[PDB]
């Protein structure tokens, strides 16, 4: 069993957005609730909402978000959030859970299963795609039979980007860095490996699912 | 909420 | 509403230690109360339900404990893949009204203290399309790393003061680790201006130094 959120996007102050958290492995029936849980940048949990898993459609809600947001069960795999009056208090990663249970009849209010969540971020900012820079050392540095090369990913809005080696053949040793907010309000992300140097050039692969954006750069071993 | 407070309170 | 007052903010200690984390509650609440463990980028994993009892697979040096309005997880012989940030969490009710929900502490940062490890460091000149854009950004990488260290940029020398981020990957789960990136951006005059572009990494009395030279690359 395993839940996948989705509908997360940039969206403007005061607009309305639905998010949608899609069941596989299982579909809905009694004994539990499914829930809706946030997370601001750099915050803590907060518990939006819940509602019955066993077809009454029966809600329950934290008092800040009653009246803004909606849980409901629209298909025996599917759990969406209604969002409106949207701010900026409301940019957040979006988890969908399921309550545990011990017992066949109710659930013991703990999340036992989690989705990855989904990013929704309430600006003004326009959607912007990224431009992907190659990362290698200085040209006249002394080659190896080792290299660290990466790919700066500059400039986009809103987060997420993702980044792959070689189509996701090449894992060990990449370090993807977390984004940082650049002083023009834009996201940058770096992420570097550790290759030999011969036989093998590395390509990273950039999506940014907002401007529907996948580019490949592949890196040479210097700037040369 | 009531009637999940009932049931496990 | 219950609110959950969890302490400490952050701690640390060492490989095969001990943390000790409280949930203190605004009011007296039932045993069922959860303990959830959350590295970055992931959603939280669930540990301890109905304050004490662990969730499948979790072993025992995890142990929730209390009642009442007060609420504990103690975490031993610690690993380095038990750096997280770990959350207490309440529910709580009324049988008489429609009042109740879901209370979250706000959370630990639990720093896990392995071996004392230098940097090396990598410095990636801009590549040579960013300078017709106005601007380029240098970066630089302080891979592997225990404990946290200080970057210091310098251009011809001089320290900067501006145009400079940071970001931290979490800790290696086999060693502790960590690993950095800063990045300096400069206008494309003021890149082109310049000779010498240095990153310097201080741990304590350590520094490790890369720098290129523009005409160089
Ligand atoms: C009260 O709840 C009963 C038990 O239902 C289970 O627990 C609740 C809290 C939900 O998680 C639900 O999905 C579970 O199946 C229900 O059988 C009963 O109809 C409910 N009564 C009222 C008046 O709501
Ligand atoms: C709580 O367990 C379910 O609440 C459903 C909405 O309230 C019902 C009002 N009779």
């Amino acid at each position: 069993q395993s839940l996948e959120e989705s509908g997360g996007d940039l969206v403007k102050p005061g607009a309305s957005l639905t998010l949608t958290c899609t069941a596989s492995g299982f579909s809905f029936s009694a004994g539990y609730d499914m829930c809706w849980v946030r997370q601001a940048p750099g915050k803590g949990l907060e518990w939006i909402a819940c509602i019955y898993a066993d077809g009454s459609g029966s809600t329950y809600y934290a008092n800040w978000a009653k009246g803004r947001f909606t849980i409901s069960l629209a298909s025996s795999t599917t759990v969406t959030l209604q969002m409106t009056g949207l701010t900026a208090a409301d940019t957040a990663t979006y988890f969908c859970a399921r309550e545990g249970a011990d017992g066949p009849d109710y659930g013991y209010a703990a999340f036992s299963l989690w989705g990855p969540g989904t990013l929704v971020t309430v600006s003004s900012g326009q959607p912007k795609a990224p431009s992907v820079f190659p990362l290698a050392p200085c040209c006249g540095d002394t080659p190896s039979s080792t290299v660290t090369l990466g790919c700066l990913v500059k400039g986009y809005l809103p987060e997420p980007v993702t980044v792959t080696w070689n189509s996701g053949t090449l894992t060990n040793g990449v370090r993807t860095f977390p984004s940082v907010r650049q002083s023009s309000g834009l996201y940058s992300l770096s992420s570097v490996v550790s290759v030999t140097s011969s036989s093998q050039p590395v390509t990273c692969n950039v999506a940014h699912p907002a401007t529907n954006t996948k580019v490949d750069k592949t890196v040479a071993p210097s700037t040369c | 909420i009531r009637n999940k407070s009932v049931i496990l309170l | 509403d219950v609110v959950m007052t969890q302490t400490p903010a952050s701690v640390e200690a060492a490989v095969g230690g001990t943390v000790t984390i409280k949930c203190q509650a605004s009011q007296s609440i039932s045993n069922y109360f959860s303990w959830y463990q959350q590295k970055p980028g992931q959603p939280p994993k669930l540990l301890i339900y109905k304050a004490s009892t662990l969730a499948s697979g979790v072993p025992s040096r995890f142990k929730g404990s209390g009642s009442g309005t007060e609420f504990t997880l103690t975490i031993s012989d610690l690993e380095c893949a038990d750096a997280a940030t770990y959350y207490c969490q309440s529910f709580y009710g009324s049988v008489t009204s429609d009042y109740g929900g879901f209370a979250f502490g706000g959370g630990t940062e639990v720093v896990v203290k392995g071996d004392p490890v230098a940097p090396t460091v990598l410095i990636f000149p801009p590549a040579a399309d960013q300078v017709a854009t106005g601007t380029v950004t240098i970066v630089c990488v302080a891979n592997k790393y225990f404990p946290d260290v200080t970057v210091t940029w310098e251009v011809d020398g001089t320290t900067q003061t501006t145009g400079i981020e940071n970001s931290k990957t979490p800790q290696n789960s086999a060693d502790c680790t960590y690993n950095l990136s800063s990045t300096l951006t400069l206008t494309s005059t003021q890149y082109n201006s310049h000779k010498e572009y240095t990153c310097k990494v201080t741990q304590g009395t350590t520094s490790v130094v890369q720098s290129f030279n523009r005409g160089d690359c």
